[PDB]
RNA sequence: GCUCAACGGAUAAAAGGUACUCCGGGGAUAACAGGCUGAUACCGCCCAAGAGUUCAUAUCGACGGCGGUGUUUGGCACCU
RNA sequence: UCCUCCUAAAGAGUAACGGAGGAGCACGAAGGUUGGCUAAUCCUGGUCGGACAUCAGGAGGUUAGUGCAAUGGCAUAAGCC
RNA sequence: CCGACUUACCAACCCGAUGCAAACUGCGAAUACCGGAGAAUGUUAUCACGGGAGACACACGGCGGGUGCUAACGUCCGUCGUGAAGAGGGAAACAACCCAGACCGCCAGCUAAGGUCCCAAAGUCAUGGUUAAGUGGGAAACGAUGUGGGAAGGCCCAGAC
RNA sequence: GCCUGGCGGCCGUAGCGCGGUGGUCCCACCUGACCCCAUGCCGAACUCAGAAGUGAAACGCCGUAGCGCCGAUGGUAGUGUGGGGUCUCCCCAUGCGAGAGUAGGGAACUGCCAGGC
């Protein structure tokens, strides 16, 4: 799921990927899935971590997603040469720097959170943390 | 489908950069395409048509923000 | 007023243009090519310009 | 509201006046009172002026205000520029009509000799 | 109590403070609205050990600089983005 | 007085076939094979909701993830 | 073939069977000048006005508008009479 | 019935918090570019006119990107370097990478990159550590009482594991 | 020295909100309109002639930070040059160095002329 229901423009160029996140404070919950490391979260990956989360705490307490599948990733079909214009949209992904607070979670017991966090990291490609809820 | 179409200017900004003494009328900044980035109040009144700011005295080129709403002023002064 | 010594150390075979004119403005030709150049803020910021290359004797 | 909808009338013209470098005779109009202004192109300084409220003008004048009243400023302000000295004024609204105490006011200048 | 030794800095920016990291210190600001700002370095450990202690923030520390007692409260704290460490501390005149 | 719109406009005026073909060239450029790559393919591993009567891991393993090989269909056009 | 934006790296320029859209006109007023004026939207009382026709009041400030794409403009309005 | 809840599901406005954008900007660099002044340096390097060209198949590497799969010794641009059209030393062998630009001769010395056990010129060099796999001398997710270092934390001579 | 009006300079440390304050000095509302003139009706507005009335609205001044607005120091991001790990991103030397935040500031300042006390 986590398409977005209107887009202003169809495709977006490649780009590369920033140094640092913004949004490293655990800031709705109590508990967070910090990321160590790039890459780009498929809307895919995302909804699975969260089922693993979900059916892990076992729909209790509150979970936050704090990323969002915004950009839209083209792929070329098969046998097709270069050229010939740009390709069908296929997916999306978010953009994850070294540092995003990807999932927020709140009403649990702490050690039950870093099972749910550990089955979300074992569905997620990029390397994650647990974080605290901290105070500044 | 096709969608591989373009339009083409060949300058788009300013030639008089503040100390450049441009005499007669030189245009200080040619395709702006528009008053509103460039207003010309220094020497008399510039933008003829298509918005071109030029000189109007021989002089140098002098830039400005003045006005209630912040607005980029072109003026030429004296040497 | 005083001089300075700039020597030459390293070459200017995969330099940038703006290097090359550096060191053409300074004076240097060969790898071991030493000058007595005037001392100035102008000398010095092409000393601080090509300074990898360059070594001061002040 | 009625002065910022005259200072809105009254800008560009003061705006082609101040681009043009031309000294300035501007007009006030109130319901009790006339003024009249000769201002340098600066826009800064006031060279000449002559008012109303002025006893030496209004001593001689039935009601102050009136469009005998705005004849005797005019002839007043254009009598004080060629007493300065200066001449080739250019007249400004400042957001007034061209009618009633206005064009007195203009009309007694270029009778007394301060030409527009 | 709360009491942190700080050094004054003799270098600052970008390179002075990722020299401090690499080090294994970091630095810090004290501000007050009075008198000029002071720039120090902390050891990083001991006042990530009071980081962790969770009374960090809520009363009044004791900054120590060339033996001055300093009686500071910490206004915000930059944490790096991806482990547990962190970078600066600003410290507000109580 | 120009959809001289193939818009610096060959001429007022012009469509096709060639496996019956022919010449001058090209590995500047395709088919086979080699090369680079590995999307695809094939093989393997990580997590484990499940089903397997109870029991995740005897056996299979959803949602997802990471690789390996050169190995299919491809991409490129480097060799001829 | 021509125009607008991005690609395009804060001067100009800059390619692809790159990503998006338009033009082959219109107007004797929709040009000139002088004088005047200021929108979109929202909340309320009243004739089919109903959620939106027209009044009156308040909030708002250009979120409107530009003969037609897009960009840059525009209150001294280049927007409306 | 001129309605005493506004729903245990939601499509709008506003407020508070959190992100994203090549075709978003109430902000905003470094560089680059344009102009002026000044010194030093450069065989006027600069500009104009005239005689003669060639060339208009580029390649790779670094940086910034579009496209592709953040594939290609892929393709298309900006920019610099090298090759083209540049030998010599290094990377085993190697157009384009690193160092360095060969007028000629020398059985002279000093260095760059890269190295110093033998092939093969030069440290079986000095001090302090680390690793025990031949790691060095290819490869990820993930897994493990491998083994060093550091800052803390529990239980504990009222007897800790 | 105080207050008021006109024209500027500077353009949110300049404004908005809330509260208070001023009157046939000045300015606003205000009186009348056939006449100088105007409403696609409108003496709303624009004008003209001005016995009375109030400053209520507006406007000016003062206080208040509630919102706008300005805003350090330090750190971070980025980046020019050189060097280094790099598979897609960073690190070191050096030079420049934000934006957002934080402490804080902030109820503008000033020039010319005219009028009353």
């Amino acid at each position: 799921m986590l398409q977005p229901k209107r887009t202003k423009f169809r495709k977006m160029h490649k780009g590369r990927n920033r140094g640092l996140a913004q949004g490293t404070d655990v800031s709705f919950g109590s508990f967070g899935l910090k990321a160590v490391g790039r890459g780009r979260l498929t809307a895919r990956q995302i909804e699975a971590a969260r089922r693993a989360m979900t059916r892990a705490v076992k729909r209790q307490g509150k979970i936050w997603i704090r990323v969002f599948p915004d950009k839209p990733i083209t792929e070329k079909p098969l046998a097709v040469r270069m050229g010939k214009g740009k390709g069908n949209v296929e997916y999306w992904v978010a953009l994850i720097q070294p540092g995003k607070v990807l999932y927020e979670m709140d009403g649990v017991p702490e050690e039950l959170a870093r099972e749910a966090f550990k089955l979300a990291a074992a569905k997620l490609p990029i390397k994650t943390t647990f974080v605290t809820k901290t105070v500044m | 489908g096709g969608s591989t179409r373009n339009g083409r200017d060949s300058e788009a900004k300013r030639l008089g950069v503040k100390r450049f003494g441009g005499e007669s009328v030189l245009a200080g900044s040619i395709i702006v395409r528009q008053r509103g980035t460039k207003f010309h109040a220094g020497a008399n009144v510039g933008c003829g048509r298509d918005h071109t700011l030029f000189a109007k005295a021989d002089g140098k080129v002098k830039f400005e923000v003045k006005g209630p709403k912040n607005r980029k002023f072109i003026s030429i002064e004296a040497e | 007023a005083k001089t300075i010594k700039i020597t030459q150390t390293r070459s200017a075979i995969g330099r940038l243009p703006k290097h090359k004119a550096t060191l053409l403005g300074l004076g240097l030709r060969r790898i071991g090519h030493t000058v007595e150049r005037e001392d100035t803020p102008a000398i010095r910021g092409m000393i601080n310009a090509v300074s990898f290359m360059v070594k001061v004797e002040e | 509201d009625k002065k910022s909808a005259r200072i809105r009338r009254a800008t560009r013209a003061r705006r082609k006046l101040q681009e043009l470098g031309a000294t300035r005779l501007v007009v006030h109009r109130t319901p009790r009172h006339i003024y009249a202004q000769v201002i340098a192109p600066n826009g800064s300084e006031v060279l000449v002026a002559a008012s109303t409220v002025e006893k030496a003008i209004a001593e001689q004048l039935k009601y102050t205000g009136n469009k005998d009243a705005a004849a005797a400023v005019g002839k007043a302000v254009a009598e004080r520029a060629l007493e300065k000295g200066i001449k080739d004024v250019s007249f400004d609204r400042s957001g007034f009509q061209y009618h009633g105490r206005v064009q007195a006011l203009a009309d007694a200048a270029r009778e007394a000799g301060l030409q527009f | 109590m709360f009491t942190i030794n700080a050094e004054v800095r003799k270098e600052q920016g970008k390179g002075a403070s990722r020299r401090l990291r690499a080090a294994n210190k970091f630095p810090a600001i004290i501000y007050g609205g009075k008198e000029a700002p002071l720039a120090i370095e902390l050891d990083h450990d001991k006042v990530m050990n009071m980081q962790a202690k969770a009374e960090f923030y809520s009363e009044v520390l004791t900054i120590v600089v060339d033996g001055k007692e300093i009686k500071v409260k910490a206004q915000d704290v930059q944490r790096h983005p991806y482990k547990p460490k962190l970078q600066h501390i600003d410290f507000v005149r109580a």
